[PDB]
RNA sequence: GGGGAUAAGCUCCGUGCGUCGAGAGGGAAACAGCCCAGAUCGCCGGCUAAGGCCCCUAAGCGUGUGCUAAGUGGAAAAGGAU
RNA sequence: AUGGUUUGGCACCUCGAUGUCGGCUCGUCGCAUCCUGGGGCUGGAGCAGGUCCCAAGGGUUGGGCUGUUCGCCCAUUAAAGCGGCACGCGAGCUGGGUUUAGAACGUCGUGAGACAGUUCGGUCUCUAUCCGCCGCGCGCGUCAGAAGCUUGAGGAAACCUGUC
RNA sequence: ACAGGAUAACCGCUGAAAGCAUCUAAGCGGGAAACCUCUUCCAAGACCAGGCUUCUCACCCUCUAGGAGGGAUAAGGCCCCC
């Protein structure tokens, strides 16, 4: 009940439509993933399906995983993740070892990505939170950019978790969603979707059929 | 002088209770008095020496008054405003095992010792259990007369 | 009191199996359900009536009595017979129909409004300005002709809105 | 909903009862209807 | 206001008998 | 008893009245002035006061007869109410 | 009767130092609610309302004068909320005001000089030990040592609205 | 977001004590941006320290065999390097 395949991000472009609008896609290779090994309420206690996608040469790979993938019976990969679906539903059209491609998709069709963030550093408040500074004349002893307050005064006498300061931002599992779908390419196994994704281009995504549209 | 339980001198026990529309505050009591061990002769409360506990039909549990729905459970995250709060009621339909775990916490000393008691109290949503090995005593609670 | 120490009469073919407390009377028109408490006893009376009786006169005994007594009788009475009650639609342009079992309404709103009939009671139209909710629990049958009846918040300028057959609406003027 | 901690019945038919721990004055005149509270 | 009040009605306890300092 | 608003943990006087000051220990949830009681040192001895005996906390989910349905108990007024 | 924010009463800790009005930045909390949301009564025809109950999730503008808080005005807005936290926050910033020495006007004083009258000017020190908080590591543990995939207790973030 | 459960004010159905009457005392319902789920993130140091899996899944010498100690290792990781 709930369609998903992984992905290569690589970068961003522009095409056009019939209306002659210009939609700004960027582009993913859902390269054809395998399904290494299964999740269900019997063994596990849930319901979900396991992915693989990539490529290794054949002694890059470590024995465990070497026995997790040819227990299955198929060769290695990679990147391996996990869509967590509801039940005999979605599970009833999986099936060990098969070859999934981009083509389940269809033009229009509303997807939610998930990717890992690009890094920032150690971060201040002015870039991770949006403060208004302070002035940068009219008297400033060197607080041009440095947040102000951060609490009271003997009560509490602490400083309210969550407060909010520097530190790393970036780096973090980040949801984009309701992303249409301009187009698919079946020779090269690549989607075309709209919107802006998350992640450096040469890194990991994983698209769904969204939720609220799905 | 006075007697002071050494290393290999105690005797343990697996007690089983019936909560079976029993009164929560009886049932906890008991099982605090079973726990540190005030039912047996040989009690020091520098030692853990009670007996280990299994609660059935943890879901039956009925009280009185109107604190099935009047009665609100807190808690505290830490954060601001992170005071959230729930009924009886509901925590049983979520899961009623915490019910009668904190009901129980309550009624035993807060220390070192209470959460190496705590170790030997085990609650079971339903009428079963996987402890069957230990063949436990069925306690029956009940009140002398003077 | 007056009325929870009264006997219940019960015509001929009205079966009704005394399960120590929990009662449950067979008659043409279904097999209802009724359950009690535990202090007030069922006894049948045997000249082919049913009675009430308690141990005690206390406050919980003097309210519970008459309760179980007048449930029983609506109990009997609807199996034989039934409840019926009657609703009137009035209003400019306004209008019930139904589709099967289920009803429909123009009550000047954008879109029409139906409801889903419950398992026990059937709806039975007159007019497009008239119709009955005929079943068998009392309480069910006002439950769902009040809800038809709050539909339209009510109007008491020029009479728009549902009415129970014998409602006598207030009424006031907006003259300007 | 007049909500006072003063009721009466002030006409005739006013009939004052008490509902889930509340006083209520319960009439056929709206402008009548009051509770505690 | 309530921190007065209370000391003034923590008195009325039976292991005072009625009266304690400082109200 | 005065001043004050017959308010103040306010201020000023009385009192073979008290305690603290200079006074520990027990009870009061913690608490100089409240209740009990006035510590020569020791004991792995006993009886009691104030207070308290469901578990935390040693001692009674004590006995008997009635009330309470409000979580009153475990803050509160003028007044209202079958 | 409340609440304890206001002008005040007592003078109980602090004068071998508790840094004081307003502004900025940054919050977080209460509801005795400005809008949004649900609702009862109308001297509520309808549109707009008036008053009352529940309700705190979110949001609650930019500008002119004044050092000013408060306030008044302009132009908009769904709306332009009331208050607490050392009248929140100066080891976070300002320093216009007030409250050092200079100087002047009015009034008082014979005079030195003073005014909860005025007027122009006038140094804001500190390398964060501990608690706290945002992030990030080392170590050990979970009855053998390890590698991958993850369930979810429990916590957080978000939650606004308008015009045709 | 949509929807969903239990709810506040509120609207009620059936109905006594109290011959009628009454939203309630026994019961049954509808019902808000608040509440619990749903949405995105973290998370088994969640000490009830989880689960499904896979690989290795086997050597030696001492203290007088007391239980420890001390070596060389597999799977694997670390350091140095780009």
């Amino acid at each position: 009940a709930r369609k998903g395949i992984l992905g290569t991000k690589l970068g961003m472009t522009q095409v056009f439509d019939e209306n002659n609008k210009v939609v700004p896609v960027t582009v993913v290779k859902a390269g054809p993933n395998v399904v290494t090994r299964i999740r269900t309420t019997e063994r596990d206690g849930y319901s979900a399906v396991q992915l693989a996608y990539g490529e290794i040469s054949p002694r890059k790979v470590i024995k465990p995983v070497a026995g997790q993938f040819a227990a299955a019976g198929v060769n290695p990969r990679r990147h391996v993740a996990e869509l967590r679906l509801d039940d005999e539903a979605a599970v009833a059209e999986y099936e060990v070892g098969q070859e999934l491609t981009a083509e389940i998709f269809s033009d229009g069709a509303y997807v939610d990505v998930t990717g890992t963030s690009k890094g920032k550093g150690f971060a201040g408040t002015m870039k991770r939170h949006g403060f208004r500074g302070q002035g940068a004349a009219h008297g400033a002893q060197a607080v041009h950019r440095r947040p102000g307050s951060i609490g009271g005064c003997a009560t509490p006498g602490r400083v309210f978790k969550g407060t909010r300061m520097s530190g790393r931002m970036g780096n973090d599992r980040v949801t984009t969603q309701n992303l249409k779908v301009h187009k698919v390419d079946a020779e090269n196994g690549v989607l075309l979707i709209k919107g802006a994704i998350p992640g450096r281009n040469g890194g990991l995504v994983v698209v769904r059929s969204a939720i609220k549209r799905g | 002088p006075t007697y002071t339980p050494k290393a290999g001198d105690t005797t343990r026990s697996w007690y089983v209770i019936d909560a079976s529309d029993v009164v929560l505050g009886r049932l906890a009591s008991a099982a605090a008095t079973l726990l540190r061990g005030k039912h047996k002769p040989t009690f020091t409360p520098n030692v853990d020496g009670g007996d280990f506990v299994i609660v059935i039909n943890a879901d039956k549990i009925a009280v009185s008054g109107d604190k099935l729905t009047k009665k609100f459970a807190y808690r505290h995250s830490g954060y601001p405003g992170g005071l959230r709060k729930r009924t009886i009621g509901e925590l049983l339909e979520k899961h009623p095992t915490r019910v009668v775990e904190n009901a129980i916490i309550g009624m035993l000393p807060h220390n070192k010792l209470g959460r190496q008691i705590q170790k030997k109290l085990k609650v079971y949503a339903g009428p079963d259990h996987p402890h069957a090995a230990q063949q436990p005593i069925p306690f029956e609670i009940k009140q002398v007369a003077q | 009191s007056r009325i929870g120490k009264q006997p219940v009469p019960v015509p001929s073919g009205v079966d009704v199996t005394i399960n120590g407390q929990n009662l449950s009377v067979k008659g043409p028109k279904g097999t209802l359900t009724l359950d009690v408490a535990e202090p007030i006893s069922v006894s049948r009376a045997e000249d082919g009536a049913i009675v009430v009786t308690r141990p005690d006169d206390e406050r919980r005994s003097r309210s519970l009595h008459g309760l179980s007594r007048t449930l029983i009788a609506n109990l009997v009475t609807g199996v034989t017979e039934g409840y019926t009650q009657k609703m009137e639609i009035f209003g400019v342009g306004y209008r019930v129909q139904l589709k099967g079992q289920n009803l429909e309404f123009a009550l000047g709103y954008s879109h029409p409004v139906l409801i889903e009939a419950p398992e026990g009671i059937t709806f039975a139209v007159e007019s497009p300005t008239k119709f009955s909710v005929s079943g068998i629990d009392k309480q069910k049958v006002g439950q769902i002709s009040a809800v038809i009846r709050r539909l339209r918040r009510p109007d008491p300028y020029k009479g728009k809105g549902v009415r129970y057959e014998g409602e006598q609406i207030r009424r006031k003027v907006g003259k300007t | 909903m007049k909500v006072n901690p003063s009721v009466k019945p002030i006409c005739d038919k006013c009939r004052v009862i008490r509902r889930h721990g509340r006083v209520m004055v319960i009439c056929s005149d709206p402008r009548h209807k009051q509770r505690q509270g | 206001a309530k921190r007065g009040r209370k000391k003034r009605d923590r008195k009325h306890s039976k292991a005072n008998h009625g009266k304690r300092p400082n109200a």
